[PDB]
């Protein structure tokens, strides 16, 4: 219950970000 | 567990498109193309642009 | 080998030869103003006149089309042009534009619409 | 719990195809 | 409960590599630097190739 | 349960990696 | 079922930064203009630098 709401929760933030720094910069 | 559900659906929702820019990446490869050319001009002394 | 299918202007040109076979058609393309198309080894070199053929098929917004763009550029946006001719014989015993025989100015119409646009002058000593 | 793994298997195919758009095109 | 894992485990089966096309990224790249190169022409006046 | 739990951690730990295959060489 | 999200969040503080090399990148961007000049010149008989 708690837990995969929890799960969901914490999967909303990071990947949705995504990386591929250039060098430094942002895409 | 229903709302649990709920939320990992509207989570799938989301679109898996990353949308990276192209300006800097077109930037950061002159900026090393123009490293290979200094680095190509000093290995054959002067005989280049500069 | 080679068809020819329109009309096209004479061109006077120096020294004509001592290139490739696809330099020379280039060059003929460049002057005259042809388009080459080729079946196979069979070059056609037409005109803008007979080159194009009217179609009944169009392209329709949200029907047959995806994405549609157009890059726009006005940095050679001129409407203006000085331009001198051959030099006379007497070049350095004469002064400003009597050095050419053949001295214009020329203006588009749409300077009407650009203002005055004059790009840097050309010369033509033939 | 069978619907949870029925969404875990589409969230990951979904995640299959990723993005990294130029800007219009794809890769 | 078991086809849970197992399905889980054939979806983690997939490769984590997605290859990403270089023509592309190249041409676009070529006119990044065609749109720089033409502004740096034009606030030289007309000192280049046009 | 458990079988949830490794399956979940070796999912993320898998997907830590990423591609981004150029033609060939990684990134 | 406690570690299981403690392995969760551990793993969750996994960084979403991908750092992609631009030296390669360069390269790779380097050899298709190459390769799309040398097809010009080709196109073009040998009016270029070779």
């Amino acid at each position: 219950a708690i837990l995969v709401s929890e799960n969901g929760s914490n999967f909303k933030i990071t990947v949705t970000n995504a990386g591929e720094l250039k060098a430094t910069k942002v895409e | 567990l229903a709302r649990v559900e709920n939320l990992l659906e509207r989570l799938l929702q989301k679109n898996p498109v990353i949308k990276m820019d192209d300006k800097v990446v077109a930037e950061v490869v002159s900026r090393n193309q123009a490293n290979s050319f200094d680095q190509y001009n000093y290995t054959m002394g002067g005989a280049a642009y500069s | 080998s080679y068809e020819i299918q329109g009309s096209f202007p004479l061109v006077e040109l120096e020294d004509l030869g001592n290139k490739n076979g696809l330099e020379l058609v280039n060059l003929c393309l460049e002057e005259f103003g042809a388009i080459l198309f080729a079946d196979n080894k069979k070059l056609y070199f037409y005109d803008e006149k007979s080159w194009y053929v009217r179609t009944e098929k169009q392209f329709r917004y949200l029907y047959n089309t995806e994405e549609v763009s157009v890059d726009t550029n006005t940095d050679n946006l001129k409407t203006e042009i000085k331009c001198y001719g051959k030099q006379k014989e007497n070049a350095d015993k004469l002064t400003g534009d009597n050095k050419y025989m053949a001295v214009v100015t020329y203006t588009s119409p749409n300077e009407a619409i650009y203002g005055k646009r004059m790009a840097n002058a050309k010369s033509d000593d033939k």
